[PDB]
């Protein structure tokens, strides 16, 4: 280990946790908790961003002073990814977006962008890579956010094979497009707590075996989507063709690969935070 | 009913915040809860690391409205610990920017009083002045507020050449700035229905809650520690004590108001009295030499070299001393366990037993009232929290 | 400064003052920002003899407190009476 | 010595009653409240042009810090540590060591901006004039880290500002 | 070692103000979740309450034990007049407060404190 | 009563219905602490809706106690 | 002599005779009387003293020290009962200071002087908060400068100056937390302390 | 097209600087200062920086003194509450970083522990002047602004 | 007089009587404490000198200069007070012996 990233402290905002990463996709939904996680423990964070300034100012106080730095980066610029990763030694991927737009599709987004930084990652002798895909990942799903789900997935893989996979089902939490979808408007769910990502997400960067993995981040029980739809609507007090799709998709079941229990993360139960996200809006059964 | 007053106006103020919960029974106020600690620093704290020197820039930071006032009352605390004496031009320099201070205090409260009440415009011509008095706090210490200027032993610098002269400049048209803020005030039927009658405190009662300052004096108790108890060359300079009769807010604006005006008469004595010499005290183990001194001997080095590192040592020992502050008595309990920094520092700040009395004063009043009479006792949580 | 006779006049009127003779505005009365240096006087003790610091030296004259007291005639008070105030003579009533 | 500020018997005489219940009211007393704001709007404002008129100042002015330079172009600081005692915020941090040709000067010389009080005892007891502060005070910064000054920043302020620093010192050190 | 009391006189009488006052705090916790909206759960906050008591159990000193209740009070009138806020409330459950390893490995591998 | 009272003490958590006997000490058979005792006499006042002074309350230590205290 | 602080013996006498008349008038409490060498008078009483003397400096015709200029504490880690509570008193007829001293440990409470000086009630919230003395019989006693649910008595010589926790804003739980408190700079402590003894006439006995 | 979205953004960016109402957390002494910026030397209102501000109707915070424990989670309140945009200008060693009390155990080390900030002021207290210029540096930092110019390329 | 000139003390029509009847009574309270107790050979020394000055003058501006205590309504004032006080003192026994003697180095400063 270089002498500047060995661990000092007490794992607080003024300690060294030694780990230097750079967060693409920081000043989303994930990303916000990911960056937050780090800054706990004085880590180097490298926040490479699209957006005005101004949009990422609730990421400045997550850091001490000088540990979080902000730079400019275009998805389809290779010298802007490179001046970002140069000097880290994870790079996280939380690249996406639920919708396409005339300059990006699901294709840019999810696959060529990906690709991208994860091939100028490997040039610049990046350690460790994390990268985002989906539970539901297929290529014969009718989504197309699944579809090039897929198919990024193994371009990650093959670019960098070291890389960890992390595979979400629908993510809850305040900033959610999940439970905030449903209170704002067959199939059986399983949806995974933020904190309880976030916290693998950063197992994964501490844990050696890790690497070359493939991840399935799962909540505890599995709902059936109407149980869960009048769950959301009773404790709130009361969109686009592929997210439709995907919301109809049923989570896989994917028993051989692993999840949170083997990042030392215990999966949030929904009815003990279902509150907390839908509080603002103002038990299911589960499938054994 | 509760509720909660708010933490500061909708304009600029420069108070401090405060949280005052407060019971209610249609109009009338039942009972005011002061929480207070918002500004609360540990500045007693702080000052048993320091040296006696870099203590002193606290005080400014006290009353923040006061802050050469602050420093003298520390000053003179450490230059009775320590049995020196303050030659006599840094005396009457003390003096004279003492009352420039006083000033300076009256315009803030009596301009932020009218301007929480409604009365908007006196607060702008008033701090033009004000601005005019930063400079001289600025051309002799080179700060417009925390000058630090005023230390044990004396002061710091000698008034650059020219600046009494502009001094009296200002005074000489200042009264009539004054007369300006009575003519909008003091004879107002409104600023009268909003003051008159309101926070009537009886003699008796304030000495016994601790009031001090204007707060006494607007219950016609003939008290001024500057007659009483003389600091400085106060014992020189003459000057007439305002004293209220119905002891209410209207009462204490007037001995304001009044101050002002023997400020600006001490001003023009202290003009004319200053005599020359040095500004601190010769005495090299206390007050530093001066620099083309410390660039030439070798005792004025090494005096430098101490007193900027380890201090002065101040024999053991335990004082109060108070003062006449704009907002009443300040003091400070200082404990000197022989060496070159305070054991304790206690700050004695008026406004803490004035606001202590809020609850008291309030009674039979209604919410309007209430900033009155925090008006009326000129509280900066600075001072109040510490 | 530089106001009309009549402005001078209306508002020397509303206000019911010589304003003129006492604007708050600051012109050329003020000291120049550039003065002739200094020589500045020096204390008492910068003497080159009858000048030994024991004979001046106020901290090691100070003494620890008499105790009047330790649990190891008429009346007093603290002080006498303080005198009672003279009502102003230059302005006793606003 | 002391005078009453409200002390005063109203006369009960008719013509004194009318008078008060004239002010009453005809609202006179209200009406001469209006004279003066009326003639304040005809006076000439106080207001400066700011930032084409600048408030004035003195050459004791407490602004930014700066490293200052013999006219031989060697630094005046020897790194005696003094600043960094006196500092009643702890604001100045200070290593040193033998320089290579043997002189004593400053490795590390940190002024943490945000933790100064801008009180001037660092320039007070520098011994060589070495640690100053300027009359710069149009410095703020977007960053929090940009107000942590090292030794690098405080001589390029020191190269910047030495024109109008040495001029301000010929002007003050005389009182000092 | 005669000392002059605070409110008890012996441990009994002291033993008494500390059952009143886990009485109040108990049945405050209902009241607390819901004024403060707090994400808690109702037996999570009394599950609080014991752990706070339970932690000065080994107490022998009446004049201690008085301080104890004294501060205790001073903390649930904290509560009920909501002079504090939800932070302060939540204070109590260290939530953004990574685990602090335990046992002699844990502590070995990530620094020198024991 | 005794019907009343069994039903809170069953509703109780840390008991279980195998060893509340009647006649059971809330300490040394059913190893509750003094805690619990001071929870299940507030279950008691919240049931028969009257308050149970501590001095009183100090010595209900079994089931029947609080059933005799209760007819009192 | 214009660099030293001239000496006045009248007061000096003065305080002294007052000082032994309240030895006198109060032997069941004063433990100690001492005027100092720049002439303030202290009173050092049985902490069972508080409410009597105080009420008699207030009220006795020879004494009315009618304003209770402070009230405050001094920690002395060093001694049996570290606190010294100290009254600083003024008194308008004879223009006079006084200054009664008494103490108490951390479990002895002292009783409130509120019912002979309003002025204490905060002067008392003040002490209790910062050094954690209890006052018997305080109407409202809680405290009043530190944060709620603030632990342990900040002005304790033993306390440590930057405390044991600190906050900042969490976005997770969006809210302000409290943590354990971690410097990026230590507070560098100086030993300033000359080896050299400054003031004979303060020497210890050996 | 583009030319459209620059113009829009110059327009938007010209009326938000030329209309920034302030709400001021006078804590301390900085507070004395910023009257000063409002008197009549500097008269503030005279670059539509208006004197009397709601904080529901204010779009920059001023936190102009020390910030203590006790009052953190009252001031990240009121910046919660304000409508958006919204920015927040740090006035005084106090504020920028804790100042003279940096050390002591009931402040916060900095306002921007509790709240982005965007403009850090030094001095303690800075002028009032110094005031002006970091009130006149954060007009020329929502000029640069490009929020359409982002969301266009979106 | 029209006004006392502080707020809240009321002018008094009779202050030689009010004088005269307080003093007495704090004469009458100081016989039940004991004879050798300091506070009753000083508190009696200065009521009968201030009692004596009450039967001496007739004219309050003149008996007024004489007490030096301020305006007469302070006097009386002072003298209710110093009856309150009587009354307590013999409650709390100040001219009993000490009641424990302070710790060895208790009073010792410097440390
Ligand atoms: C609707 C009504 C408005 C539209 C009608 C426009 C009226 C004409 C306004 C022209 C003003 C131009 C003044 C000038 O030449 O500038 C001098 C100035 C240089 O002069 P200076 O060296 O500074 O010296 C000024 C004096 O020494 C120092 O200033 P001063 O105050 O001493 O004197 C300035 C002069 C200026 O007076 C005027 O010209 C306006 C008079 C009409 C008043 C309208 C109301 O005032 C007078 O001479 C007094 C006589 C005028 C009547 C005053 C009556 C007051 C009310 C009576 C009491 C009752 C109170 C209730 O040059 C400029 O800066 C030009 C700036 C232009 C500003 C805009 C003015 C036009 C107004 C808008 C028009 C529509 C668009
Ligand atoms: C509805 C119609 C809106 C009319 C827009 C008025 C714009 C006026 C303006 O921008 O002033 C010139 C401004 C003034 O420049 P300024 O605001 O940057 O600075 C002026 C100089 N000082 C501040 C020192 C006094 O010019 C510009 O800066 C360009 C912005 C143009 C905005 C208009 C978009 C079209
Ligand atoms: C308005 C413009 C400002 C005018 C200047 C002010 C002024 O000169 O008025 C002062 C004058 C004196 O009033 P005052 O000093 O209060 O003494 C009691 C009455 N002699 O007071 C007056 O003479 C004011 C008279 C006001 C007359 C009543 C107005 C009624 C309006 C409806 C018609
Ligand atoms: N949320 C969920 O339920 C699940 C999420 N995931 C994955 O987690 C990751 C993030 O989740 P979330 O944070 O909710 O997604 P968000 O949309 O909340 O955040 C998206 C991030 O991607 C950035 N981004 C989007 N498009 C582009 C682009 N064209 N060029 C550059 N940057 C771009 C955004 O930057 P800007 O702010 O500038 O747009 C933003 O930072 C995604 O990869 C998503 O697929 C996987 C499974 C479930
Ligand atoms: S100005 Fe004062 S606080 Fe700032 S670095 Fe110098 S000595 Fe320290
Ligand atoms: S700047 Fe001056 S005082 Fe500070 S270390 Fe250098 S020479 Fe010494
Ligand atoms: S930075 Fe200075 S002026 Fe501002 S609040 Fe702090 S001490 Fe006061």
């Amino acid at each position: 280990l270089h002498h500047a990233v060995i661990p000092h402290g007490k794992g607080g905002r003024s300690s060294v946790s030694g780990i230097v990463a750079t967060v693409f996709g920081a000043t989303g939904f994930l990303g916000r908790y990911v960056v937050n996680h780090l800054g706990r423990m004085g880590s180097q964070v490298i926040v490479p961003h699209r957006c005005e300034p101004y949009d990422t100012m609730h990421l400045r106080p997550m850091g001490d002073l000088g540990q979080i730095i902000f730079m400019d980066w275009n998805g389809r610029d290779k010298d802007s990814i490179r001046r970002a990763v140069e000097h880290s030694s994870v790079v996280i991927n939380l690249v996406g977006r639920e919708w396409e737009t005339q300059n990006f599709d699901f294709e840019d987004v999810f696959v060529k962008i990906p690709q991208a930084i994860a091939q100028v990652s490997k040039e610049a002798g990046v350690e460790k890579f994390i990268h985002i895909s989906h539970l539901n990942a297929d290529i014969k799903s009718s989504s197309k956010y699944l579809r090039s789900k897929a198919v990024g997935e193994k371009e990650v893989r093959e670019t960098f094979p070291e890389a960890t996979i992390i595979k979400p089902a629908e993510i809850f939490g305040r900033e959610d497009r999940f439970l905030n979808y449903f209170a704002n408007i067959k199939t059986v769910k399983q949806p995974v707590y933020i904190v309880d990502v976030t916290k693998g997400i950063i197992n994964a960067i501490k844990d050696p075996d890790a690497r070359g993995k493939t991840f399935a981040f799962v909540g505890p029980s599995r709902y059936l989507l109407f149980d869960l739809v009048q769950y959301v609507f009773a404790v709130a007090h009361r969109t686009t063709r592929d997210k439709v799709e995907r919301i109809h998709t049923t989570d896989k079941i994917l028993p051989h690969l692993p999840g949170l229990e083997d990042l030392g993360v215990e999966a949030t139960p929904l009815e003990l935070k279902a509150i907390e996200v839908l509080r603002r809006h103002r038990p299911a059964k589960t499938i054994p | 009913s509760n509720l909660t007053l708010n933490f500061g106006p909708q304009h600029p103020a420069a108070h401090g915040v405060l949280r005052l919960v407060m019971e209610l029974s249609g109009e009338m106020v039942r009972k005011c809860d002061p929480h207070i600690g918002l500004l609360h620093r540990g500045t007693e704290k702080l000052i048993e690391y320091k040296t006696y020197l870099q203590a002193l820039p606290y005080f400014d930071r006290l009353d923040y409205v006061s802050m050469m006032c602050n420093e003298q009352a520390y000053s003179l605390a450490v230059e009775k610990l320590l049995n020196i004496r303050p030659p006599p031009r840094a005396q009457w320099i003390r003096v004279l920017f003492g009352e420039i201070t006083r000033l300076l205090n009256h315009i803030m409260a009596v301009t932020t009083h009218a301007l929480d009440i409604g009365a908007m415009t006196p607060f702008f011509w008033m701090f033009e002045e004000r601005e005019k008095m930063f400079e001289f706090y600025e051309r002799v210490s080179g700060a417009r507020m925390h000058a630090a200027y005023v230390r044990p032993g004396g002061v710091h610098q000698d008034l650059p050449l020219g600046l009494m002269d502009d001094i009296y400049e200002f005074s000489k048209n200042f009264s009539l700035r004054i007369d300006e803020l009575e003519e909008m005030l003091t004879n107002n039927r409104i600023w009268r229905n909003r003051t008159v009658d309101i926070g009537i405190v009886t003699a008796e009662d304030a000495l016994n809650y601790g009031f001090s300052g204007v707060m006494l004096r607007g219950s016609g108790i003939q008290w001024d520690l500057r007659k009483t108890q003389p600091y400085d060359v106060y014992d020189q300079v003459e000057f007439d004590v305002p004293i209220g009769s119905r002891g209410d807010c209207y009462d204490r604006y007037l001995c304001r108001v009044e101050e002002m005006r023997q400020s600006i008469r001490i001003i023009s004595q202290c003009l004319n009295k200053m005599p020359p010499g040095e500004i601190k005290v010769d005495d090299a183990k206390v007050s530093p030499p001066k620099r083309a001194e410390m660039k030439t001997s070798m005792e004025s080095l090494i005096h430098h070299f101490k007193l900027y590192t380890e201090g002065y040592q101040v024999p053991p020992g335990a004082t109060y001393t108070a003062i006449e502050a704009p907002k009443g008595e300040f003091g400070v309990y200082l404990v000197s366990d022989g060496s070159s920094r305070p054991y304790r520092c206690k700050i004695k700040a008026p406004g803490f037993a004035h606001l202590a009395g809020l609850d008291k004063m309030s009674k039979g009043h209604m919410l309007a009232d209430v900033v009155a009479i925090i008006g009326t006792q000129d509280i900066v949580f600075g001072e109040v929290d510490r | 400064a530089s106001a009309t006779r009549f402005i001078q006049w209306l508002r020397n009127w509303a206000s019911g003052r010589d304003l003129q003779a006492k604007l708050q505005l600051r012109y050329q009365e003020i000291s120049k920002r550039t003065q002739p240096p200094p020589k500045l006087p020096v204390g008492p003790s910068h003497k080159l003899s009858n000048n030994y610091y024991c004979t001046r030296d106020g901290r090691r004259e100070a003494m620890p407190p008499s105790i009047v007291m330790s649990s190891q005639k008429k009346a007093v008070s603290p002080a006498p009476p303080i005198k009672r105030w003279e009502l102003s003579q230059d302005e006793p009533y606003l | 010595t002391y005078k009453y500020v409200n002390l005063r018997e109203p006369s009960m005489d008719m013509k004194s009653v009318t008078d008060r219940a004239a002010q009453t009211l005809l609202w006179t007393e209200l009406i001469r409240g209006l004279g003066m704001t009326l003639s304040y709007l005809f006076r000439e404002p106080a207001t400066i042009n700011y930032p084409f008129e600048k408030g004035p100042l003195s050459p004791r002015f407490r602004g930014e810090h700066a490293l200052r330079r013999y006219p031989s172009g060697e630094e005046r600081c020897i790194a005696c540590k003094l600043c960094e005692a006196v500092c009643p915020a702890q604001a100045i941090t200070i290593e040193a060591e033998p320089r290579a040709d043997g002189s004593r000067r400053t490795t590390r010389y940190d002024i943490d901006m945000t933790k100064c009080i801008y009180c001037g005892f660092c320039q007070e007891a520098c011994p060589v004039d070495a640690i100053v502060e300027g009359p710069n005070f149009e410095f703020s910064t977007e960053t929090h880290e940009e107000l942590l000054y090292n030794k690098e920043k405080l001589l390029n302020n020191g190269d910047k500002w030495e024109a109008e620093i040495a001029a301000n010192i010929q002007a003050d050190y005389l009182y000092r | 070692t005669s000392v002059k009391p605070i409110f008890s006189r012996d441990m009994n009488e002291a033993k008494r103000r500390v059952r009143e006052l886990y009485r109040a705090w108990y049945r405050e916790v209902p009241n607390t979740v819901h004024l403060f909206q707090l994400d808690i759960s109702v037996k999570q906050g009394r599950d609080k309450v014991r752990e706070m008591f339970k932690k000065n159990a080994h107490i022998t000193d009446p004049r201690v034990v008085d301080l104890l209740v004294i501060k205790g009070k001073m903390e649930l009138e904290e509560t009920i007049k909501v002079w504090k806020q939800r932070t302060h409330v939540m204070r109590f459950f260290h939530e953004t407060e990574a685990p602090r390893p335990k046992d002699f490995l844990s502590k070995f591998y990530v620094g020198h404190d024991p | 009563i005794k019907d009343r009272v069994l039903y809170v003490l069953k509703l109780y958590d840390k008991i279980d219905p195998e060893k509340l006997s009647v006649n059971s000490h809330f300490m040394k058979d059913l190893g509750l602490d003094s805690l619990d005792q001071v929870e299940i006499i507030m279950a008691m006042e919240d049931e028969f809706g009257f308050e149970i002074p501590d001095i009183d309350a100090e010595k209900l230590m079994c089931p029947q106690e609080i059933v005799d205290y209760i007819a009192d | 002599r214009p660099t030293v602080r001239p000496r006045n013996d009248v007061a000096h006498k003065q305080l002294s005779a007052f000082g032994e008349y309240v030895a006198e008038i109060l032997p069941k409490y004063v433990q100690q009387v001492q005027v100092s060498c720049f002439n303030e008078l202290e009173i050092c009483i049985h902490p069972d003293g508080v409410i009597p003397v105080l009420t008699f400096l207030r009220d006795h015709s020879n004494a009315q020290f009618k304003s209770l200029a402070d009230l405050t504490a001094v920690d002395i880690p060093t001694r049996q009962n570290r606190f010294e509570i100290v009254y600083n008193l003024l008194s308008l007829r004879f223009n006079s200071r006084i200054r009664v001293k008494t103490y108490t440990d951390e479990l002895t409470p002292i009783e409130s002087s509120v019912p002979v000086y309003k002025a204490a009630n905060w002067y008392e919230r003040e002490i209790w908060d910062m050094f954690g003395v209890f006052f018997a019989n305080h109407p409202d006693l809680r405290r009043i400068l530190t944060d709620y649910g603030f632990e342990g008595h900040p002005f304790r010589k033993d306390f440590p100056l930057s405390g044991y926790v600190e906050l900042r804003y969490d976005d997770e739980v969006k809210r302000v937390v409290a943590e354990p408190v971690e410097l990026a700079q230590e507070f560098r402590k100086f030993d300033l302390n000359s080896p050299w003894e400054a003031f004979p006439a303060y020497r210890q006995p050996p | 097209g583009e030319y459209v979205v620059a113009k829009l953004d110059d327009l938007i960016n010209w009326a938000r600087r030329s209309s920034l109402w302030p709400m001021t957390f006078g804590l301390a002494c900085c507070a004395v200062e910023m009257m000063h910026m409002a008197a009549p030397r500097y008269d503030m209102d005279r670059f539509g920086v208006v004197f009397r501000a709601s904080p529901r109707q204010s779009d920059v915070m001023i936190v102009a003194g020390t910030l203590t424990n006790k009052m953190a989670p009252a001031l990240r309140k009121v910046y919660d509450q304000m409508p958006e945009p919204r920015y927040v200008v740090s006035m005084g060693s106090c504020a920028n970083g804790g100042g003279y009390y940096h050390y002591s155990y009931s402040v916060v080390r900095g306002c921007d522990r509790i709240v982005p900030v965007d403009i850090y002021v030094p001095g303690c207290p800075p002028t009032a002047e110094a005031l002006l210029y970091g009130i006149l540096q954060l007009q020329k930092k929502i000029k640069r602004e490009k929020r359409l110019r982002i969301w266009y390329r979106r | 007089k029209k006004t006392t000139g502080l707020v809240g003390l009321a002018v008094c029509e009779t202050p030689h009587e009010r004088l005269k009847i307080l003093y007495t009574k704090i004469l009458d309270v100081l016989g039940h404490i004991p004879k050798n107790a300091a506070y009753r050979k000083y508190t009696e020394q200065i009521t009968n000198e201030k009692l004596s000055m009450v039967k001496a003058e007739p004219d309050v501006k003149k008996l007024e200069e004489r007490l030096q205590g301020g305006q007469i309504e302070e006097v009386i004032l002072q003298a209710e007070n110093e009856l309150s006080l009587a009354r307590k003192m013999i409650q709390w026994k100040p001219w009993e012996p000490l009641v424990e003697e302070p710790p060895a180095s208790q009073w010792k400063w410097p440390i």
